[PDB]
């Protein structure tokens, strides 16, 4: 037969890998506390106040 | 061969054939459902 010397042409045609859509980060409580270093173990404590009973 | 000879077969379909990307698909009339063909559910190539 006839024989051809052919490239192979790589195309983009917007075919991608479906992914997924982020919503949570803004729904949830970001940074009510920032000064982890000056705390010792990287922790800060919340405190609760008290409530009595009469 | 001679110009009058049946045709032979082409190096492009046969290539075509061993890359394997020319899309399968289940016979429409035939019942119950065919299963899906081999091809038709080959991954995608890692690379190229």
């Amino acid at each position: 037969a006839h024989i051809f010397v052919k490239p192979e042409l790589v195309a983009e045609i917007g075919v991608k890998q479906l992914q997924r859509e982020i919503v949570l980060p803004g729904l949830v409580w970001t940074n009510p506390l920032t000064d982890f270093g000056g705390s010792k173990n990287d922790t800060i404590t919340v405190r609760v106040p008290a409530i009595t009973t009469a | 061969g001679l110009i009058s000879d049946p045709v032979e077969v082409d190096p492009i379909q046969v290539g075509r054939d061993e890359a394997g990307w020319v899309q399968e698909l289940r016979d429409r009339e035939a019942w119950p459902k065919q299963e899906v063909p081999e091809q038709a559910k080959k991954p995608a190539k890692v690379g190229n």
